């Protein structure tokens, strides 16, 4: 059992890198034995769940890691009658602050938020009541994609901490780092290639060199197998769908579509790249709404389960009728 | 009626161009 | 110490405001004594609990009010058990105090079912000289017409902010913060007409920072910006389709915004931007359309991006029309 | 301590009933000829299932009916033991009746009972038919299985009319001596939404609030969005209009209603509507549609604001 | 096409660079939880089974059927057919229509918290096939990530299913994703004449050809395709009647029969045949592709765009609805509209 995205979490406050002014504040908020507000926001890979972690072990330490703090995930929790029985199960237990270690322990017990903005506002209100009813012997800390979708109740009671994305030269420098602690080979242009179908997560580059280290199994890792575990399609596939869509007929879209198809290539991965492709290029302001609304149209339809194959035809005739007029 | 090429110029405005930039305005009253 | 709205909790009849028809009749039925089983239902802080409780220390005192009176809430889960348990027995029973009628408080009736609703509606029907219920809720609608049929209800409407800032003048006297113009504008607009989420940030605002003003309210908050939502209006309005799309997931990654607050405040902005009628049709159509969308789980950036696409195809035909 | 008037004037015999003709008239035959079957009752909640069966079995056995009727409502424990025990104790006890009178067990709210419930209930209601006559009334007749009621007779109930309504809310109000208005009267019948014992709660909830009757009284207790302006959103959108009928909505939507009671009653203001019935049709197909949108759990403004424009964009 | 599958990962005929992937993670310890995916017939549940094969010893080839009875929040004992081993256990939970999370959680409890018997022969996990989970609802695949997560340390997944659009994110997210594609005409052409010359035979290259082609890329179609021509006539001829499947070619004259005529009467007679092909088990989505693909090709002046548009939404409404037959016959009322205002203007 070697989780590298929990293993490599820094659980000390001083070895967060980047965000030292909120490990600063976090030290001052722990030293001052009186900490209402607390809330924790930003793109996922941040370290934010890590940095309160890192916060929560050097405050309460190891004996009281697995006594006074409970983590839950609001997204797999989404259901209003979990959320009520297991944070009043764990805040009805009193524990003193007293350490066998004798550090001075302040009485409180830190509970997290996983996808806190996962919620809807009835969930939120019957978890702001949660919270009036326990804002004594408990303290909580929510972690959230963006704060704007949390309700107002919830940013009272908080005081916010925003995560800036990670720069791409300190993204390479860890994932090399990372790569000369457990002995994997793979070349400066391997990990710029992974921070670019990982974009913006940590997590997510951390996930996919720990699955490129088990396929490849002590062989260097090259860029098709990086371009095949996070299940990019390849630029060429791409290539040959607009140019199949700028001139040619509807038996050249379904030979394109069939090859797609039975390659085993996901929709969703094609919608993704095929707006990521049609926003940055040069076609007309009227073409690229159309071919954009067609494609978020097309992934509302691939979410509520419609099939792919009619979904890929359709959209590969709005892109023929956008271009080839 | 809705839309003004010339600034309104005693309530404020919201620009809007398109791809060759005429530059039209709009009321937010 | 303690909170605002638990220190500043109305007491009395005339402490409760906005509600002067409801709590007039319901003190001409509580005069004669022939007070019915009460609905009280409305917005989340409007004064619903309050309005009861000031109700029951009017009727009974404090040495009876723990005896006489039942409180069911959200601690306690509202199926089928509840309704032939703890309520069934307390409304099926006499007291040794004086000859009046019991009172039970079902806060969030709205939570239980139709079932759970029927066997509620027996019970009420059941006892009525002994008991008189009292549900309070958010939607009216999310209960039987059975039960709106046996119980006398009452809609606790929000508070116009003409009415609302005598109130916050007056925490606002009693508890020494500074107070701007801009603030006061912030919390009777960001509070949306209830009490005690403006006496809720005015706290937080006062411990947080010190002072009360836009800014302040806005960063404590998080809510979006007018002059950030501008700004996305405007990049959608007249730039690229390239550039908008660049520029506002900045924004998004940077300022902490996320697509749906975007949407309703974009939707709020719409309205005062003096389009056409048909490219108005088109925007909130396709507007509701993306927001269905990110209700049932999509990527972000498509949606976005279909957006700025509805409102480039309007910048299109707003400079065709000029 | 004045009884409400939902129980204070319920019907006492089968001439004051209003709701059904033939099925009244189909009781009134069985309350002379003595030869009642076992029967199943359906239709609408409080369209008058149980003051019917009631005056039927009072005007039935008469004076033995203390020791000769029993009802058995959803009120009690609705457990397999309860239906186990008291219903064939009371089948089993010995009633000195006349030749043409039989035991009545009205069973109310009998779709609430699992399969095993009613497949016992089968042989009851065989075993006993000569002492006894069962009469289960039943929301839905549907989820009675077909053994049940082939052996049964089916008896249907339907909506109250607006106009039985009227009948009913017009007679109390002469009773009463009401002093009325007929904008009132239309009012109450807006909130009644075809219930009866609903109807009479809001007139007499309104005359112990205010007295005499007129449209404005009747939204003070009840506060329901105002058809008027409703029907004013509904003229807008029909009128290819969209900001004037957002301009209702909005004053509507800082009112602090739901969506879902807005739409509810541009659901029951559109049912009522006076234009082409194609667009009756199709405005009522988009209403649907945005209520299961909001029914699904999206609840903002711009899901009205655009369930608003469609409506506007079906109308040209 | 049962007596000749390959048993391991060295004896594949087709994508070796996944199968040296596959054996390399196989070849280390913490085995992940997989998500194979592809289209059908692509032999995804080969590589499973070599996979399996790799995983343990010998024994992975025992199979026995159990009957399990669950129990839903309704008091009703519903039995469920698992294929299960001494090793790993496969399960279909599509077959429940509401109760596949109790399944689902039952399951997951019974093979996590009930310990391995002999952890010196098998490892430390065991592993539970879930088949076909693209159809399951959102809240059984939320039960599906609440057991993974609660159950990582005994009970390391597999799932095998097709078209991951319908699969949500969060579950995606925490499993490998191993892709089979469909093998290449080439390719079925290849394995064709292979499992011709290991049982003597001589078919020729044009009627492999013939055969990889008109299978649209499903390889055990056209290896039954092959056993059928053989059995129907044994000389291979360069010019043979490759046998067709009976609902593929009922399709096609039902498409014929719709572009015949577009009177309502028409529309009665081709709702009879949907309601046959309905009545013969067949999902919709199969019955809208075959019905595109015929339509298309009996098609002219662009008006091919338009119904492909029109099938993807009709398609749509029949993943909102439970009467799928509303919704094709939607489908093929407003395409025989549209065929009657395209041939009289
Ligand atoms: N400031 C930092 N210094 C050092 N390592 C960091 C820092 N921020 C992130 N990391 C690394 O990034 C990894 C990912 O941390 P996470 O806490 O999972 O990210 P996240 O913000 O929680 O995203 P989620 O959990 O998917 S919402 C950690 O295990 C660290 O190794
Ligand atoms: N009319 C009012 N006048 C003054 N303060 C009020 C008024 N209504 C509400 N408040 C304040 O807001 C708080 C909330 O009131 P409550 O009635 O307890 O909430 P509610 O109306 O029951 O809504 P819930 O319980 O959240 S569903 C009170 O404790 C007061 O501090
Ligand atoms: N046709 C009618 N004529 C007169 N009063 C009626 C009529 N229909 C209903 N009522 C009144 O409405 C109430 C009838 O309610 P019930 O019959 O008890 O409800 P129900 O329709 O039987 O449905 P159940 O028993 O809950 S399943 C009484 O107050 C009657 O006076
Ligand atoms: N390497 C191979 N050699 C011979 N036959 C193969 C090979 N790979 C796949 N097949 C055949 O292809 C067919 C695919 O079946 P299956 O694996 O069940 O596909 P799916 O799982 O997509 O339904 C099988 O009948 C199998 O016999
Ligand atoms: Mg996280
Ligand atoms: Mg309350
Ligand atoms: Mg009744």
């Amino acid at each position: 059992p070697v989780p590298w995205v929990e293993k490599y979490r820094p659980k000390c406050v001083d070895e967060v890198a980047f965000q030292e002014e909120v490990v600063a504040v976090l030290k001052k908020s722990l030293e001052g034995a009186d900490l209402p507000n607390l809330l924790f926001y930003g793109p996922p890979g941040t370290g934010k769940t890590s940095t309160i972690l890192a916060a929560a072990r050097e405050l309460f330490g190891p004996e009281l890691f697995r006594l006074r703090v409970l983590e839950l995930n609001a997204s797999d929790e989404r259901g209003i009658q979990v959320v009520r029985e297991k944070v009043k199960n764990f805040a009805q237990l009193t524990v003193s602050g007293s350490r066998s270690d004798g550090k001075p322990c302040p009485p409180f017990k830190i509970v997290i938020l996983d996808e806190a903005d996962s919620m809807t506002s009835a969930a939120q209100a019957a978890l702001r009541r949660t919270m009036e009813k326990e804002s004594k012997t408990t303290r909580f800390c929510l972690i959230c994609n963006y704060v704007s979708r949390i309700i107002e109740p919830l940013t009272s009671r908080c005081s916010k901490f925003r995560f800036k994305p990670l720069s791409d030269k300190i993204q390479q420098q860890r994932l090399l780092d990372i790569a000369k602690k457990e002995n994997v080979k793979i070349s400066d242009e391997g990990i710029a290639y992974l921070v670019k179908v990982s974009e913006g997560d940590l997590r997510k580059a951390i996930t996919f060199l720990q699955s490129a280290t088990r396929l490849t199994g002590g062989k260097e890792i090259t860029e098709k197998v990086i371009t095949d575990i996070a299940g990019v399609i390849p630029a060429e596939k791409i290539d040959g769908v607009f140019a199949a869509c700028q001139s040619g007929s509807f038996d050249k879209l379904e030979a394109v579509v069939k090859d797609l198809i039975d390659e085993g290539h996901a929709a969703t991965q094609l919608v993704n790249q095929l707006h990521d492709v049609v926003v940055e290029n040069n076609l007309s302001d009227k073409q690229k709404s159309i071919i954009t609304e067609k494609l978020a149209e097309v992934d509302k339809c691939l979410a509520d389960g419609a099939d792919e194959h009619l979904q890929l035809i359709s959209l590969c005739a709005t892109v023929m009728q956008q271009l080839s007029q | 009626n809705p839309v003004l090429r010339r600034p309104p110029i005693l309530e404020d405005y919201v620009h809007v161009t398109s791809t060759e930039g005429v530059r039209a305005y709009l009321v937010l009253r | 110490n303690l909170p605002w709205v638990e220190k500043y909790r109305p007491q009395t009849l005339n402490d409760l405001i906005s509600h002067q028809d409801i709590l007039s009749t319901i003190q001409k039925f509580i005069n004669e004594d022939r007070l019915p089983h009460l609905l009280l239902y409305g917005p989340p802080g409007t004064g619903k609990t309050s309005t009861i409780l000031a109700c029951a220390k009017q009727l009974y005192k404090d040495k009876e009010f723990g005896s006489m009176v039942l409180e069911l809430n959200a601690s306690d889960d509202r199926g089928i058990d509840i309704i032939r348990g703890p309520i069934l027995s307390f409304a099926s029973t006499r007291t040794i105090f004086k000859k009046g009628f019991k009172l039970v408080i079902l806060d969030e009736a709205d939570a239980m079912t139709q079932d759970a609703q029927n066997a509620l509606r027996r019970v009420i029907e059941k006892f009525t000289e002994n008991t008189r219920f009292c549900l309070i809720c958010n939607y009216l609608s999310k209960i039987i017409p059975a039960l709106q049929s046996r119980c006398t209800r009452f809609r606790f409407g929000p508070l116009t902010p003409e009415l609302m800032v005598p109130r916050l003048e007056h925490v606002v006297e009693e508890e020494k913060v500074d107070i701007s113009e801009d603030g006061m504008k912030a919390l009777v607009t960001l509070s949306s007409g209830d009490m005690r989420r403006a006496l809720n940030i005015l706290q937080s605002t006062n411990m947080a920072f010190g002072k009360v003003t836009e800014e302040t309210v806005y960063t404590c908050t998080g809510h979006p910006l007018k002059s950030d939502i501008a700004n996305i209006l405007d990049w959608m309005l007249n730039q690229d389709f390239t550039t908008a799309y660049r520029n506002i997931t900045e924004l998004k990654t940077l300022k902490g915004l996320a697509l749906h607050d975007i949407l309703t405040e974009i939707h709020l902005f719409v309205h005062r931007v003096d389009f056409p009628s048909s490219v108005r049709i088109h925007l909130l159509t396709k507007m509701a359309d993306i927001e269905y969308r990110l209700s049932v789980g999509t990527n972000e950036k498509i949606q976005l991006s279909s957006l700025i696409a509805a409102f480039q195809v309007t910048r299109d035909l707003i400079v065709a029309e000029a | 301590y004045e009884l409400p008037w939902v129980e204070k004037y319920r019907p006492v015999k089968l001439n004051e009933i209003v709701g059904n003709e033939d099925t009244v008239s189909r009781l009134e035959v069985f309350a002379r000829e003595g030869n009642v079957p076992n029967i199943i009752i359906a239709g609408p909640p409080g369209t008058g299932k149980t003051t019917s069966i009631l005056c039927l079995a009072r005007a039935l056995l008469g004076p033995a009916l203390k020791d000769a009727m029993l009802e058995l409502n959803a009120s009690n424990d609705r457990g397999i033991d309860v239906v186990r025990n008291k219903i064939k104790m009371f089948a089993q006890q010995k009633v000195t009746l006349p030749k043409g009178r039989h035991k009545i067990i009205i069973l109310d709210e009998a779709d609430s009972m699992t399969d095993g419930a009613q497949q016992a209930l089968r042989r009851t209601m065989e075993i006993y038919s000569k002492t006894t006559r069962f009469a289960l009334a039943c929301n839905a007749s549907d989820k009675i299985i077909e053994p049940i009621q082939s052996r049964c007779a089916v008896l249907r109930y339907t909506k109250l009319t607006d106009a039985q309504i009227l009948t009913r809310l017009m007679n109390v109000i002469e009773k009463e001596r009401v002093p009325y208005t007929d904008d009132g009267l239309e009012a109450i019948i807006f909130t009644a939404q075809g219930d009866m014992r609903q109807a009479l709660n809001n007139l007499q909830s309104t005359f112990s609030g205010f007295g005499f009757i007129n449209s404005e009284n009747v939204f003070k207790v009840c506060d329901e969005p105002h058809p008027l302006l409703v029907k004013e959103m509904i003229q807008h959108c029909v009128n290819a209009n969209i900001d004037e009928a957002y301009k209702i909505l909005a004053h509507l939507w800082h009112l602090g209603y739901s969506p879902e009671d807005i739409i509810g009653n541009i659901f029951r203001v559109c049912k009522t509507f006076q234009m082409a019935e194609y667009l009756k049709l199709e405005f009522i197909k988009e209403i649907g549609y945005t209520h299961m949108k909001i029914a699904e759990g999206v609840n903002s403004l711009l899901q009205m604001a655009g369930l608003l424009a469609r409506l506007c964009q079906k109308t040209m | 096409v049962d007596k000749y599958r390959p048993c391991s990962l060295g004896r594949l005929d087709y994508h070796k660079e996944q199968a040296a992937q596959l054996r390399n993670l196989v070849q280390c310890g913490d085995f992940p939880h997989l998500l194979v995916y592809g289209p059908s017939g692509a032999g995804k549940k080969t590589r499973i089974m070599c996979i399996l094969r790799e995983l343990y010893g010998v024994g992975v080839e025992k199979l026995r059927i159990e009957h399990q009875t669950i129990t839903t929040p309704s008091k009703k004992k519903i039995e469920i057919s698992t294929i299960a081993s001494n090793y790993h256990l496969e399960v279909n939970p599509s077959d429940a229509g509401n109760s596949d999370r109790v399944v689902i959680q039952e399951m997951l409890k019974t093979v996590a918290q009930s310990q391995q018997l002999e952890t010196n022969s098998q490892r430390d996990f065991k592993v539970v096939l879930l088949t076909e989970v693209d159809k399951l609802t959102k809240d059984a695949q939320h039960a599906l990530r609440r057991t993974m997560e609660k159950y990582m340390s005994t009970c390391r997944l597999i799932l095998c299913c097709n078209s991951t659009s319908k699969v949500i994110p969060p579950i995606r997210s925490r499993c490998l994703a191993v892709r089979v594609p469909a093998p290449s005409i080439e390719d079925i052409c290849h394995v064709l004449s292979t499992v011709c010359k290991k049982e003597g035979l001589n078919l020729p290259s044009q009627l492999a050809h013939r055969l990889a082609e008109k299978s649209c890329r499903n390889l055990r179609k056209a290896l039954l395709m092959c056993e059928a021509c053989r059995v129907q006539q044994y000389p291979f001829t360069a010019d043979q009647e490759i046998p067709e499947t009976d609902w593929e070619v009922y399709l096609r004259e039902t498409a014929n029969a719709i572009v015949s005529q577009q009177t309502p009467q028409r529309l009665l007679e081709v709702r009879g045949r949907l309601y046959e092909l309905l009545t013969h088990c067949i999902p919709p989505e199969i019955i809208m592709k075959g019905l595109l693909s015929e339509l298309l090709h009996n098609c002219d002046g662009q008006l091919k765009g338009e119904v492909a548009q029109m099938a993807a939404y009709y398609e749509h409404r029949l993943q909102l609805g439970s009467k799928a037959i509303y919704h094709l016959e939607a489908f093929v009322a407003k395409f025989m509209a549209l065929y009657k205002k395209f041939m009289e203007d």
